[PDB]
């Protein structure tokens, strides 16, 4: 073992120079130290694309009133489906509702007596679609303009209500 | 135009005719996540007092942190750092076990 | 000699980290079977022996005083391989894997708490962990589950206060989960640690019984607990 110098005055080449060498590997285990994942911020009342701890999804969060149990992280409903998580960094309970849908119908009196239409989109609410915007119970009939008078069932549009030609 | 797309005609009789899809698309994206844990001191090997010499080296395992590695990134201009296996601008997304 | 009791709904366990509202759940997983026979151990003279693990092991235990403290999990119980540890001090469980020489008759020597008659070598361990309880959170029953799957060691644990009766009893808890260790390590022998006090003990009894694979139906009540279980190849109801 001989020693070795470090004088100060000596040259680039005979300076201590400090070397640690990391050694990775990756042997059997399914999980042992890792990175950080990334975090942003969560949006409430908006209809988002979701992470919460690996759970990769779409929806809208709200503040919800279920409890789980000290170890639990999210719920699912029945037919085997995620409806709560826990925010992993806040520790709150959140309900997810999906994003609205259904089909649409195009309501035309035949294009011989009319080019107008109306659009009647099936359970959505008429502040979640994007002159005469009324509230059926079963859609959300935009273009109609709704009377409390009664006629005979012309074009039904569902659950009592109904369209026509008319002035 | 597009009832008379759906129906294949150019004569639409009166009636409720569906004819597409609504879908909302979402906003943005929320990564949310857990506060902080162990951050494996880097710190202790990257600044002791007294190296050891080099037949007698030292040998620091790591356990269990979540390991930033951008730090390491505050000690000098490192005469080199040289990563062989990976490449050290993606360090911050892999696990590895020892 | 052997000494064995029926053991009727015990060792439930709660499967996953999930939340359930009131609904009747259907899983498939490693449970003690409903109405066995869990074997009955005294190992108080002093005679603890070192039984299998195959799958799983639930551990149920009724000591008022502090002597069943820890256990010891391994492949040979001796070096060049490895060997997982759980004692139990007073204030903190110390979870350790290293190649432990494991000596004959282990047990803790109290006075001091001293720890040099359990092994003799302490080589090499890729593991450490530190929680506070683990134990002790008229006569309460406290029962445990181990079951080791995929390089992940589960502890399942629950403490209740029972009367007295045939310290196995009829009736229903669902055992909430306490760590989940990744220690990668190959386990089917294991013996449980004592303490001594410096020679002479108390009266251990502890209940030692295997889980199986079988398939359950769960019913999980509105507050998120399980009420009742049903095991899908006892009866016919
Ligand atoms: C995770 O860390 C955050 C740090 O921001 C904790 O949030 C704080 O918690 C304390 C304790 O109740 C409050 O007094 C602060 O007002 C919180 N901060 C903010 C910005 O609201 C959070 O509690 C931690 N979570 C856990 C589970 O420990
Ligand atoms: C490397 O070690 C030195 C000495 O331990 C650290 O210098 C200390 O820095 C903190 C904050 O910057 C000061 O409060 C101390 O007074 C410093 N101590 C001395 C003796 O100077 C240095 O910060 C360490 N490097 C890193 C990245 O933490
Ligand atoms: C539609 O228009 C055609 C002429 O283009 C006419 O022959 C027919 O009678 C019209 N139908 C109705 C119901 O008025
Ligand atoms: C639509 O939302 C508003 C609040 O923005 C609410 O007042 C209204 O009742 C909702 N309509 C339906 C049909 O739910
Ligand atoms: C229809 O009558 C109800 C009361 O029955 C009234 O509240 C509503 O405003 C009326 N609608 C119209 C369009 O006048
Ligand atoms: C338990 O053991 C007794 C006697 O050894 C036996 O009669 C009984 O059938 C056993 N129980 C089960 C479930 O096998
Ligand atoms: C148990 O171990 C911890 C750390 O390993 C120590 O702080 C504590 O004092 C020990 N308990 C006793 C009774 O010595
Ligand atoms: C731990 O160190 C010992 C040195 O006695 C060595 O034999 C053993 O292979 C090491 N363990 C592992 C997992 O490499
Ligand atoms: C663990 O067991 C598996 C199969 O039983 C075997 O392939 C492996 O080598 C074992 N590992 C050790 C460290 O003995
Ligand atoms: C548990 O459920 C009962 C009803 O069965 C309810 O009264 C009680 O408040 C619930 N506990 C909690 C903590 O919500």
């Amino acid at each position: 073992l001989q020693s070795y110098g470090f004088r100060p005055t000596y040259g680039v080449g005979h300076q201590p120079y400090r070397v640690v060498v990391l050694s990775f590997e990756l042997l059997h285990a399914p999980a042992t130290v890792c990175g950080p994942k990334k975090s942003t911020n969560l949006v409430k009342n908006k209809c988002v694309n979701f992470n919460f701890n690996g759970l990769t999804g779409t929806g809208v969060l709200t503040e919800s009133n279920k409890k789980f149990l000290p170890f639990q992280q999210f719920g699912r409903d029945i037919a085997d489906t995620t409806d709560a998580v826990r925010d992993p960094q806040t520790l709150e309970i959140l309900d997810i509702t999906p994003c609205s849908f259904g089909g649409v119908s195009v309501i035309t009196p035949g294009t011989n007596t009319s080019n107008q239409v109306a659009v009647l989109y099936q359970g959505v609410n008429c502040t979640e679609v994007p002159s005469n915007v009324f509230q059926t119970r079963a859609g959300c009939l935009i273009g109609a303009e709704y009377v409390n008078n009664s006629y005979e069932c012309d074009i039904p549009i569902g659950a009592g209500i109904c369209a026509s030609y008319q002035t | 135009s597009e009832t008379k797309c759906t129906l294949k005609s150019f004569t639409v009789e009166k009636g409720i005719y569906q004819t597409s899809n609504f879908r909302v698309q979402p906003t943005e994206s929320i990564v949310r996540f857990p506060n902080i844990t162990n951050l494996c001191p880097f710190d202790e090997v990257f600044n002791a007092t007294r190296f050891a010499s080099v037949y007698a080296w030292n040998r620091k395992r790591i356990s269990n942190c979540v390991a930033d590695y951008s730090v390491l990134y505050n000690f000098a201009p490192f005469f080199a750092f040289k990563c062989y296996g990976v490449s050290p601008t993606k360090l911050n997304d892999l696990c590895f076990t020892n | 000699p052997p000494a064995y009791t029926n053991s009727f709904t015990r060792g439930v366990y709660y499967p996953d980290k999930v939340f359930r509202s009131s609904v009747l759940h259907s899983t498939q997983d490693l449970f003690l079977p409903f109405f066995s026979n869990v074997t009955w151990f005294h190992a108080i003279r002093f005679d603890n022996p070192v039984l299998p693990f195959n799958d799983g092991v639930y551990f149920a235990s009724t000591e008022k005083s502090n002597i069943i403290r820890g256990w010891i999990f391994g492949t040979t119980l001796d070096s060049k391989t490895q060997s997982l540890l759980i004692v139990n001090n007073a204030t903190n469980v110390v979870i350790k894997v290293c190649e432990f020489q494991f000596c004959n008759d282990p047990f803790l020597d109290v006075y001091m708490e001293s720890e040099f008659r359990v092994y003799s070598s302490a080589n090499n361990c890729t593991f450490e962990y530190v929680s506070q309880p683990f134990l002790m959170d008229f006569k309460n029953l406290r029962e445990f589950v181990f079951k080791n799957i995929d390089g992940y060691f589960k502890i399942y644990s629950k403490h209740t206060p029972i009367n007295l009766g045939r310290d196995l009893p009829q009736g229903f808890s669902a055992l909430e989960p306490l760590v989940d260790l990744p220690i990668g390590i190959n386990i089917t022998r294991f013996q449980t640690l004592l303490a001594l006090h410096r020679w002479t003990a108390g009266a251990a009894a502890y209940y030692v019984g295997y889980l199986q694979p079988r398939t359950f139906l769960l019913k999980y009540n509105e507050n998120g607990t399980i009420t009742d279980a049903v095991d899908c190849a006892l009866d016919p109801l």
